[PDB]
């Protein structure tokens, strides 16, 4: 899709293992 | 019965059609496994001669019944060109499956048989490797010149499923869908194959941004675990710009990708667009600092010529007048060529009359920058190179507009000669007064 | 500075159509070169507005 | 079954004799369709007022036939199809009916040869033939022979005129506003290899079966080089244009003006095509305009051979058989 949405309030941490 | 069974659905109730289908396949097996024998013999590595464990002549340590790679390849091609004389449609299907199972894919794409399109149009709904049959089906439609069908199957590798070998294969499919849709519209100007063509060329730049992210995780972060998670997610779909920012380019903090992502997707125009073109220019100026001015000119030209060939079609996203002022303020600082910004805008394809309207108004601003940098003449040297480039290639203006433009160029050259002849008469003001009168004395013949 | 300023005053009066204000701003020019070159705006702008009585 | 259904339209024939007509009319329908799909291209010599979409569809579709080696196929069919060989096949198996049926089959076979040769003419007028196609067309014309009257047939006349239009440049003296996009559409200006191979094959000391046909092609090439040497930037081809008076002297030496009169202009088909008349008009007016020193050399010679004939007749001797009538032939050619 060519519409951006910022949503910093909920991100996966991409400097961590998964739970 | 084995061909009836196949044509209705391969159904579990028809044990008799299933038995006939099996006993046809059992009979075809003596063909497949003999073609397999000849392909395994011709795919075999040639044996390096074992050092003779007694002195003498070389012993031919092969059975005289053995075939060479050339004989096995000849007999394979000759036996394939016996099988290709069959009438049997279920044998044709078995031979198609075997040609896929031995990766003889272009030799499947050498069987000019009416059973092949219906077979791929079964398998692309039924095998879990559904992808390989849409791949063979667009390659079949392209090779048979049905480019409108090839485009509408390459769509059905972006829009419907894939598996592939890396995200760089998606960029073959998109570039070849673009080629198929440009081939379709050049053959028949149906709006839908030119409407889907813009959707493909937008998908192409989102997929380039997805690759700039995926490789940059490999090039910067590949000693962390969830780069494997993220690179394989960036391999498995074609992502929207919300994912590519919020899930990938922000958590990995890829400013290089954040910048590219927000260069496209429906955002607020002048102020933010102008910042992104400064960030793109000052990054390619930063990271090229190791190279000479000629090479850095060429790198920044290639960047702004590439991105300009996208966004100059949509002038909200390409603020020409600001990009020209900022590139000339950089040339004026870095001591690059006066022909540079004129070359870059000409090689984008910016209309030369509108390109003159920019330098004309930038000069008439009388901006304190050119004065501060001790080059208060610079934009007149730009206007001279721009107008000499027009004069000695007049094809750069349309054959109707050119007589409106030779007025405007003489009117403006007279203006710049009034300005120059008010200045303190230094050797530069004398030389540029000579250059503009030499330009006048060519424009006076262009009319 | 009198030659550059009066060339500007001539030009922008002529651009607006303040043609008599432009014409005295042109005759007040002390630089003889600009007094020929400003006429080469004036005669064109009067012809190509059909202002032929002014001309 | 088509010959059985069409049998009532051919009263007194059998479905087999009608099937022989339908086979050659089926070929004729392809050849006339090909000719019309070429005549409806965009190009340099006429415009059938066709819509810009139709005229780009026909152009593209027929480019996609030229990529497939169209010229080679056409010249192969025009040299394999002969009325005598096909009449022998049909006569053995009794596929020749009445005098009308023999006329119908004789003419359907000629329409097949003719619309095939005219397909290369209609191509060459609108867009010149490629390097190897032009060498194939030369490689056919090398092998031609005249009819029992001294003329070319309509088929090798059309193939000569196709080669003469591949060597037309005269429109560059006439158009001023489309001129540069018409210049990019010339292998004569863009391909230094096109000139290098064609010039060599015409400079060859190999006599063709018809030396006057070779002479006609040598004259057209000499005048093409003489147009090219008056275009401003063409410094890259000077090593071929310095041969212009030499290729013209060879064409005059091979009796070009006599062959243009007796083998070309005398053919009843030369006066059935406006674009043949226009091209032979240019081939003479461009010789008179672009080579006026050759025209003067021809006069000085004719004024000397006239003195030789006057002196032989005053001595009571016959005029020497080895005198060169080059100007008498040119003036009779203009007259005819």
């Amino acid at each position: 899709i060519k519409k951006l949405v910022l949503k910093n309030l909920n991100n996966s941490n991409l400097f961590s293992p998964v739970n | 019965l084995g061909l009836h069974f196949y044509k209705h659905g391969e159904p579990e109730e028809d044990i008799v059609g299933l038995q006939a289908f099996q006993e046809r396949l059992n009979s075809y097996k003596c063909i497949t496994d003999t073609l397999q024998e000849l392909v395994n013999q011709s795919k075999a590595a040639p044996q390096s001669p074992s050092v003779p464990k007694k002195p003498g002549p070389p012993v031919l340590s092969s059975d005289p019944n053995m075939l060479s790679n050339e004989e096995a390849g000849h007999h394979f091609e000759q036996m394939l060109k016996l099988s290709q004389r069959s009438k049997d449609e279920l044998f044709s299907i078995a031979l198609y499956n075997w040609l896929i199972q031995v990766d003889l894919a272009d030799k499947l794409l050498q069987v000019a048989s009416p059973f092949l399109e219906p077979h791929l149009v079964r398998m692309a709904k039924v095998d879990q490797n559904r992808v390989r049959y849409m791949d063979l089906l667009w390659r079949y439609y392209e090779k048979n010149r049905s480019f409108s069908n090839a485009a509408r199957v390459l769509s059905r590798l972006a829009d419907m499923h894939s598996t592939e070998i890396s995200l760089q294969q998606r960029l073959e499919y998109i570039a070849r869908a673009i080629l198929s849709a440009k081939s379709s519209t050049a053959i028949s100007s149906i709006a839908a194959d030119g409407e889907f063509l813009h959707e493909l060329e937008e998908k192409m730049e989102v997929a380039r941004i997805q690759l700039q992210i995926q490789e940059t995780l490999q090039r910067q972060y590949s000693h962390h675990s969830s780069v494997q998670d993220a690179v394989s997610q960036l391999d498995s779909e074609l992502m929207d710009i919300t994912k590519l920012y919020g899930e990938f380019a922000d958590p990995f903090k890829l400013a290089e990708c954040k910048l590219a992502i927000i260069h496209c997707a429906g955002y607020s125009d002048p102020i933010l667009v102008q910042t992104l073109w400064q960030d793109i220019i000052e990054k390619e100026l930063s990271d090229s600092v190791t190279l000479s001015s000629s090479d850095r000119m060429h790198a920044l030209s290639l960047k702004i010529v590439l991105l300009g060939k996208i966004y100059a079609g949509t002038p909200r996203f390409f603020p020409l007048d600001f990009i020209v002022q900022f590139l000339e303020q950089q040339v004026c600082t870095l001591n690059w060529d006066v022909g540079f910004v004129i070359q870059t805008m000409n090689e984008i394809g910016v209309p030369l009359p509108r390109l003159l309207e920019v330098y004309d108004q930038l000069f008439k601003s009388r901006d304190p920058f050119w004065n501060r940098m001790k080059k208060p003449l610079h934009l007149l040297d730009c206007i001279h190179v721009l107008l000499i480039r027009y004069v000695e290639n007049p094809s750069q203006v349309l054959n109707c507009e050119r007589r409106r433009f030779t007025n405007l160029c003489l009117d403006a050259v007279c203006g710049y000669l009034v300005e120059l002849q008010s200045m303190s008469s230094s050797v530069a003001v004398q030389a540029i007064t000579g250059n503009f009168k030499s330009l006048q004395a060519k424009l006076e013949r262009l009319h | 500075s009198q030659a550059t300023l009066r060339t500007c005053i001539f030009k922008h009066h002529l651009d607006l159509g303040h043609n008599s204000q432009a014409y005295e701003a042109l005759t007040q020019i002390p630089d003889s070169s600009r007094q020929l070159d400003c006429l080469r705006q004036l005669v064109v702008v009067l012809c190509e507005r059909s202002q032929l009585q002014d001309l | 079954l088509a010959g059985e259904h069409q049998q009532p339209h051919f009263p007194g024939l059998t479905r087999g004799l009608v099937a022989v007509l339908l086979y050659w009319d089926g070929k004729r329908c392809i050849a006339n369709s090909l000719k019309a799909l070429i005549q409806s291209r965009r190009g340099k010599t006429w415009t059938l007022e066709l819509s810009p979409e139709l005229a780009s569809m026909t152009t593209r579709f027929t480019d996609e036939l030229m990529e497939q080696g169209l010229t080679y196929k056409v010249l192969t069919l025009v040299s394999q199809i002969d009325v005598n060989n096909e009449f022998e096949k049909l006569q053995r198996e009794r596929g020749l009916g009445s005098e009308k049926h023999r006329k119908e089959v004789s003419d359907l076979i000629k329409e097949c040869r003719q619309s095939l040769a005219e397909s290369l003419f209609a191509w060459a007028c609108q867009s010149p033939l490629g390097k190897e196609d032009t060498l194939l067309l030369i490689g056919h014309l090398e092998r031609v022979t005249v009819e029992a009257n001294g003329s070319l047939d309509a088929v090798n006349l059309a193939l000569l005129m196709a080669l003469l239009y591949c060597f037309d440049i005269s429109f560059i003296e006439q158009s001023t506003e489309e001129r540069d996009d018409m210049i990019h559409q010339l292998p004569l200006l863009t391909e230094k290899q096109y000139i290098a191979t064609i010039h060599s094959r015409l400079q060859d000391s190999q006599l063709w079966k018809l030396p006057g046909l070779q002479a006609t092609v040598r004259l057209a090439w000499a005048l093409a080089l003489r147009g090219i040497s008056q275009l401003p930037d063409v410094t890259a081809l000077a090593e071929f244009t310095e041969a212009d008076e030499a290729m013209a002297e060879l064409a005059i030496a091979d009796n070009v003006f006599l062959f243009l009169m007796e083998s070309v202009v005398v053919s009843e088909y030369f006066y059935q095509e406006e674009f043949y008349i226009r091209r032979v008009h240019n081939l003479i007016t461009d010789f008179l305009a672009l080579m006026p020193m050759k025209v003067k050399q021809l006069r000085n010679r004719a004024d000397e051979d006239a003195r030789m004939i006057h002196m032989s007749m005053q001595m009571g001797n016959e005029p020497p058989i080895s005198l060169r009538r080059d100007l008498e032939h040119l003036m009779l050619l203009i007259g005819e």
